[PDB]
RNA sequence: UGGAGAGUUUGAUCCUGGCUCAGGGUGAACGCUGGCGGCGUGCCUAAGACAUGCAAGUCGUGCGGGCCGCGGGGUUUUACUCCGUGGUCAGCGGCGGACGGGUGAGUAACGCGUGGGUGACCUACCCGGAAGAGGGGGACAACCCGGGGAAACUCGGGCUAAUCCCCCAUGUGGACCCGCCCCUUGGGGUGUGUCCAAAGGGCUUUGCCCGCUUCCGGAUGGGCCCGCGUCCCAUCAGCUAGUUGGUGGGGUAAUGGCCCACCAAGGCGACGACGGGUAGCCGGUCUGAGAGGAUGGCCGGCCACAGGGGCACUGAGACACGGGCCCCACUCCUACGGGAGGCAGCAGUUAGGAAUCUUCCGCAAUGGGCGCAAGCCUGACGGAGCGACGCCGCUUGGAGGAAGAAGCCCUUCGGGGUGUAAACUCCUGAACCCGGGACGAAACCCCCGAGGAGGGGACUGACGGUACCGGGGUAAUAGCGCCGGCCAACUCCGUGCCAGCAGCCGCGGUAAUACGGAGGGCGCGAGCGUUACCCGGAUUCACUGGGCGUAAAGGGCGUGUAGGCGGCCUGGGGCGUCCCAUGUGAAA
């Protein structure tokens, strides 16, 4: 079953997370399928806000599913937001 | 087998690292010793090569 | 590391005298005028000739000299020079000058090499408002080489300053003895703040 | 997208089954000149309703027998022989040189 | 020492009893399909296709 | 926009010509040296052996409970019977054990790299879909009683239920023999005769939640064919007896002689079959000027093997590392009858070698198994530590300071030099302590709307009082190699073909810049050398880029076989070719 993740790839301390789906199988490190975007929660610059939304919503709509702050980051972006 | 220079210490055994290099004779000369490790440790008197002649540090001391 | 010691006695090593120990090295000796010709026992007898390689050699190892480093860091950022699309060996040059150690010193805020370097270190300078401490740091056009605020209060400091006020600056590095600062701008060359050099001998050397 | 290629029919001596060879080109990397060589495909004619000489078209397709794969589609031309004289005189030629 | 491949091996045993009883039983009635079809009569064979 | 060479043959010369050094790179090793810091990296030798710690557990919203123990409900109480019961144990059952993980023994193979095939197919954990969910009962665990056993544990009768296990019904449906229409190698729809279902539990409660039963498609995993390319020895030249081919079966998730019967002889091969060696293949990686030589660790993938071979059973799927059968080989346990254990998963012991790391922390972050959730497992993972093993950041100091101290080296004794070097001065504040201190952490959950959005209360830090901010703050490690030519650095006693130097020519046959040392000097600096290994060079296996009149080298000449190159025009095919459009060329 395909899953979503955050991939950090930074330094020994350097938390840059890159924001990827693909399936469980694999390890953090490896082929990622797909990945859409971007995170990094300790904040050294405001561009740790990268999801792409779209193929987030299809890719979930197919049968995917989150995880811990998957879930957090999901609630974020908008994608599981409706604004009824 | 042969060494650096003058000045041996070995009886027997050694380990010698063969190392390796062909010089003007002894058709193959070839794989020279540590000169250190449990035995020859270079000689007792040389003020250069001490990086394979071996002595750690001369020093003066007093 | 940097030599130290016996500095400017490496000055009549080139033959030639340098603004490396500041005071007691451009005024009236680099510990030249006194003597200058290369050190040791053999120094002025009736010398040879060195070969193109050798004499070409002889030029990158100054470049190294004046600017007080390992060819380390040097040499390693001098191929990242080929590296960007532009003719390498100038480009290379302005890209050289770039270091704030040396940078600072002919900025002003310093008179000698080993000085600048000691500064810094201490985080005595604060470029665009980041008090660091790294000398070996390249600047983009348009920062700000502000200094530390007990460093406005220390004295040789600005001693360094008053003895200054008269020179022109390097055509884009402005001097702020309002409150001890420097304005960072543009990328001069060796026509623009040039130096008694030849650069593509040394490139010419340099990579074979 | 099953791949075929144009060949020449060779061996009618099976049942139910005919032996394709082919010849495919390639120049050549890092010399130049172009190329032509052997692979002969296995050519799968039902009920032995092409032979000998009579060139073809050939189909890839599953394994219907042990190493034979491919097929046969469309026919191309008779009054032939002259290829498949090569081939075999090239063979006598393979068995006319000795170690003994 | 232990680990879980207790279960395992018991579980596998349990499915594979009730597997291979089902199984021969169902290769013998095979056995019943062959000798009745091969005589020439259903409605019995019949049975036992049902 | 991307590239330099010399030395060595001769008296002398140019050419041919090989060997050698200038260089980059590497898991490095040792010798000299040695300090903080970062991000990486860190047994290649015996796929020898491996003791001790973790790797695989979880569910009580599937069931029968055994037990520690609790309020002790019932017992007016006795002894204790049993409703709640917190904590434990396993049993049935369900989920993973087929992932995470290691490492080259096997292997030159559709295995890999790779662009396609499946009208030859399977895929639980998510989606959209349609019909629903009844009836009977059976068996053994556990447990109840009793036996042996050093132990492995093993034995006989009785109980009990259940998402355990079947038998009839229900059929939208699936699938099948026979039929037909379109599709054209079993793809779709459809009739006539057939079979199968399902199982239900728990609450907030008549409505809800997890799960199911059938059935298809979609997402993935992958399976199996193919087109190409894919390492040395032809002194590996012929070779094959399921071997070429069929019908007909059996077989597998699926075609195939993969297993079987009969019958019929081909099958491949010089373009390299048969076989020996050799190696797991790729993105890549160092060089290179480019084309190429080399090789493939960490990181990413694919292939394969769990001491060694055969093996099935099981599950959706495996012949399954932590499962068992047999076997061989192999250690250890015992009350000697008999039994068990297996880390080429992460640390560690020994031998091997010149040589290569802690048997520590945390679940906090991410993350992998189950669960309604909290949560338990958690050597995946996140770090300290270590070795300069590598690169990047770096300190050991700054300032003036003589015609030049002394110490020393040289000298025609004139001094040159060492060396502003130092000493002396003014200087900042490494290291070191004091005050503070992170990010990484807002989820999940709870309350709210509905459990859908949004907001709001909140556990949650091992790393480590550490990166860092402030204060006081003190001048405080420098070592290696060369000094004949390729090479930049030479002065002085000693050494006398003796002692040594030695990448290549050579140096000492007593005036040695090449051997020792001294001085000064040159390259470098937590680095400096020495050796092993691939390549540019080297156009020296010559594609850009070769030679054979004497320098390696033209067949003993005829000869023609496969093969290759084809004189002048017209058209035809348009395979090779060219451009254009598109898929891929992952990430790093």
């Amino acid at each position: 079953m395909v899953k979503i993740r955050l991939a950090r790839f930074g330094s020994k301390h350097n938390p840059h997370y890159r924001i990827v789906v693909t399936d469980a199988r694999r390890k953090r490190d490896g082929k990622y399928i797909e990945k859409i975007g971007y995170y990094d929660p300790r904040k050294t610059t405001p561009d740790w806000l990268k999801v792409d939304v779209e193929r987030a919503r299809y890719w979930l709509s197919v049968g995917a599913q989150p995880t811990d702050t998957a879930r957090r980051l999901l609630r974020q972006a908008g994608v599981f937001r409706q604004e009824a | 087998a042969y060494i650096p220079g003058e000045g041996h210490n070995l009886q027997e055994h050694s380990v010698v690292l063969i190392r390796g290099g062909r010089v003007k004779d002894l058709p193959g000369v070839r794989y020279h010793i540590v000169r250190g490790v449990y035995d020859a440790a270079g000689v007792k008197d040389r003020k250069k090569s001490r990086s394979k002649y071996g002595t750690k540090k001369p020093k003066e001391a007093a | 590391g940097r030599y130290i010691g016996p500095v400017c006695r490496l000055c009549r090593r080139e033959g030639v005298k340098l603004y490396l120990k500041g005071e007691r090295c451009y005024s009236p000796k680099c510990a030249m005028e006194r003597r200058p010709y290369p050190p040791g026992q053999h120094g002025q007898k009736r010398a040879r000739r060195p070969s193109d390689y050798a004499v070409r050699l002889r030029e990158k190892q100054k470049l190294r000299r004046i600017y007080g480093i390992s060819e380390r860091q040097f040499r390693n950022l001098f191929e990242e020079a080929s590296k960007k699309k532009g003719v390498t060996g100038s480009v290379f040059l302005g890209l050289l000058e770039s270091r704030l150690d040396n940078v600072v010193y002919r900025l002003g805020f310093a008179v000698s090499r080993r000085q600048a370097r000691q500064l810094v270190r201490h985080g005595h300078i604060t470029v665009n408002g980041r008090r660091v401490d790294l000398p070996s740091y390249r600047v983009r056009p348009g920062d700000e080489i502000a200094v530390a605020e007990k460093s406005r209060n220390l004295e040789l400091i600005r001693q360094n300053l008053e003895a200054m006020k008269g020179r022109k600056v390097g055509p884009w590095l402005s001097l702020d003895v309002e409150g001890m600062k420097g304005k960072f701008l543009r990328l001069p060359d060796r026509e623009d703040l040039a130096l008694p050099v030849n650069e593509q001998l040394v490139i010419e050397f340099y990579s074979r | 997208p099953k791949k075929v290629l144009t060949g020449v029919v060779v061996s009618d001596k099976m049942q139910k089954t005919v032996t394709v060879l082919v010849e495919r080109q390639f120049p050549h990397p890092l010399y130049g000149k172009v190329i032509k060589r052997s692979k002969k495909y296995l050519a799968h004619d039902p009920e032995e309703k092409y032979k000998l000489g009579d060139v073809v078209e050939i189909i890839e397709s599953r394994p219907i027998s042990k190493r034979k794969r491919f097929r046969v589609l469309r026919l191309v031309e008779s009054g032939r022989m002259d290829l498949v004289e090569k081939y075999l005189i090239r063979r006598q030629n393979y068995e006319s040189l000795s170690k003994r | 020492r232990n680990l879980s491949a207790l279960k395992r091996h018991r579980q596998s045993l349990k499915r594979r009893l009730r597997n291979k009883a089902k199984k021969s039983a169902i290769k013998t009635l095979s056995k019943k399909a062959i000798q009745l079809a091969q005589e020439g009569k259903a409605e019995e064979a019949l049975k036992i296709m049902r």
